[PDB]
């Protein structure tokens, strides 16, 4: 009964033909959504490089300092106040700008790195003030040496000035 | 050890004036025997008797548990003669706890 | 767990297994004073086998033992051997703990 | 009255015919959603192998070390700064990369494992810094020996180097 | 941990070491009591300066 | 930090210094105990007023 | 849960639960009249919707 009667019953209603066509629409939509996910995963795994730096490593401080120095003409900065002792002997206020949280683009070594200042999420961390801040280096390519060169340059600049 | 029921444990004590080579000899021996060194601080603040037993039960294999400067954990001499062996530390460790952890029923 | 001895411990307000079942220590491996082990084993076994004698007289069905002596004479070892002999488990309790209270002890 | 009157009333409206066909569409969509769940559950139960490693085991550290070593050319790494003592007697910074959280794919023993670094969720744990981080080993197949070989190799490498 | 992750080419400076612990009379006395604010011990400092993990 | 971030052209004012730590008898005694409420020590104050990072 | 009525009603619900098939376990030690104590498996209806007559 469930097989034969329903086939006749569905065929009796012309709206079932419209409805069954809508079933294909739903199936295609689900397949399209799944197709996006697999494509994104494959593209990220095969053609993109990602480097995350947590705030529990001194590399975070070095990389933050290097980003503050080499930021090109970035227009998404944030302020940072400090006192600079002049060679004259007195001390005056120093206004230093650090790139504010967001997505920023650089042109280091001919590529387009997509550095991103991760913001505070739950105010939990160790060895710091517990903001859990991080930076992610995203770029298109397969070679890993660009990020290592960035880290070495950051260390050199930290040892510099 | 097994054929006679003796627990399969052992302990060593190195005592003397400072600067004679206790820690250096322990490091050299650990290197010679291809063992690792488990640095345990008796006078910690988070160390309790149950924690001490658990730590002495989960020590890595082929390792030497190292209790350095044992005399600093608990009072001695005058207090040793006195009825309580007071724990001059920061945590919640007691003399009986250490005694049972080193050689007890669950060791 | 047979052929071995299980040792519990105080985890919060319940008894939980501590580590793995330790291997039994043979009773004869512990050499006490002449006949002391036999006396203690006889007493504890007679207590275990006779609950009716306690119930019919209203006496609470409990028993406790005390072993006292200079250190290194064989108290803890004998307790382990006796637990192995009676196939019982050992519930270690630390009176001088930090989380232990009267209600928790009860 | 509710039976006879409504059927005549429903038959009066031609939009009910379209509406009643839409009821079949709604039932089919609910059936379609249910079919996905049972199919996924059966597929996971019969054709996939899963091994979760919590943060409360030494196996977690061993497996993390083995994953850091055997990561192929993974481009989703995270930095880790350490001091390495050279045989010359001095110490220099060691830039070590550990795969950043995400979906990583390996080709161990001719299969395609889907190792994934579970991230911090509520910052609650014991015997650690309380990150509640974990790794999940997922693969297509029925044999359990792949993960056992991975764990044994991880222990051997931990005893190595 | 702090003495093990000191930045390379640096001088660790423990200034006014005498104030960390009691001295003289208490040094002759059995315990070297830590008259500080934290959870530091004389054995811990001795091991950190020169021990097995130094 | 507070002595290192004082506003320019300002006079840091430590009023009634003698109440911070014990004196006289305790000054002759080996420890200069801190008779306050917080986590400040005599050696820390000495290094802050004139030390390495001043 | 702040009233003794809560405990009494919980006990009565555990006792008179008809053939409820959504129970939860509750382990307790029961002293037999023989002088020994054995494990007692007692089931309490698990949270949810239950129907009585
Ligand atoms: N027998 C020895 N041979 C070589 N060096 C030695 C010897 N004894 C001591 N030393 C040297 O003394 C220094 C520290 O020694 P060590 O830490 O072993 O002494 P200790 O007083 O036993 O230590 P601790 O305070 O840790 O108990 C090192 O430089 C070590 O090389
Ligand atoms: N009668 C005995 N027969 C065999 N071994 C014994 C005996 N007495 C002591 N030992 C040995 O002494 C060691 C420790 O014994 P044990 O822990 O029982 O002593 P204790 O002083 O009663 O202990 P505790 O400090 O726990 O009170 C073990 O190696 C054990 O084998
Ligand atoms: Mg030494
Ligand atoms: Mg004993």
């Amino acid at each position: 009964m469930p097989f034969s009667d329903f086939v006749l019953a569905l065929k009796d209603n012309p709206y079932f033909g419209a409805g069954f066509g809508l079933v294909g629409v739903g199936t295609a939509l689900a397949m399209a959504r799944k197709g996006a996910q697999l494509g994104l995963v494959a593209f990220r795994r095969h053609y993109m490089i990602t480097l995350e730096v947590p705030a529990r490593d001194r590399s975070y401080a070095w990389l933050l300092s290097w980003l503050t120095r080499h930021s090109t003409r970035t227009q998404h900065l944030s302020v940072e106040t400090s006192y600079l002792q002049h060679e004259s002997g007195r001390i005056s206020t120093k206004f230093e700008f650090i790139p504010s949280p967001g997505n920023h683009f650089i042109w280091y070594q001919g590529k387009w790195i997509r550095v991103e200042r991760n913001r505070d999420m739950q105010m939990v961390d160790l060895q710091t003030g517990t903001p859990w801040e991080s930076v992610t280096f995203t770029a298109l390519g397969t070679d890993r040496k660009v990020f290592f060169n960035i880290l070495e340059e950051a260390r050199a600049l930290a040892l510099q000035q | 050890y097994i054929d006679r029921g003796i627990p399969y444990r052992r302990g060593y004590l190195l005592y003397g004036p400072p600067g004679c080579g206790k820690s250096s000899f322990i490091t050299a021996l650990a290197g010679e025997l291809e063992h690792s060194i488990c640095l345990l601080s008796l006078t910690d603040s988070s160390l309790s008797d149950d924690r001490l037993n658990h730590l002495l039960s989960v020590a890595p294999q082929q390792s030497l548990v190292l209790l350095e400067d044992v005399d600093a954990a608990f009072l001695s001499r005058d207090l040793a003669v006195e009825n309580p062996i007071k724990y001059q530390g920061l945590g919640r460790l007691t003399f009986s706890g250490l005694l049972n952890a080193l050689d007890g029923v669950a060791s | 767990e047979e052929g071995k001895t299980v040792m519990y411990t105080a985890v919060g307000s319940e008894w939980r297994t501590f580590g793995y079942p330790r291997r039994r220590r043979p009773l004869d491996s512990v050499v006490l004073q002449q006949g002391l082990a036999d006396r203690i084993v006889k007493d504890i076994r007679e207590f275990i086998d006779n609950p009716k004698w306690y119930i019919d007289r209203g006496i609470p069905y409990r028993r406790g033992y005390l072993l006292y002596g200079p250190p290194g004479c064989g108290k803890s070892s004998f307790i382990t051997a006796l637990a192995g002999e009676l196939e019982h488990s050992i519930c270690l309790l630390s009176l001088t703990d930090s989380s232990l209270s009267d209600d928790r002890l009860n």
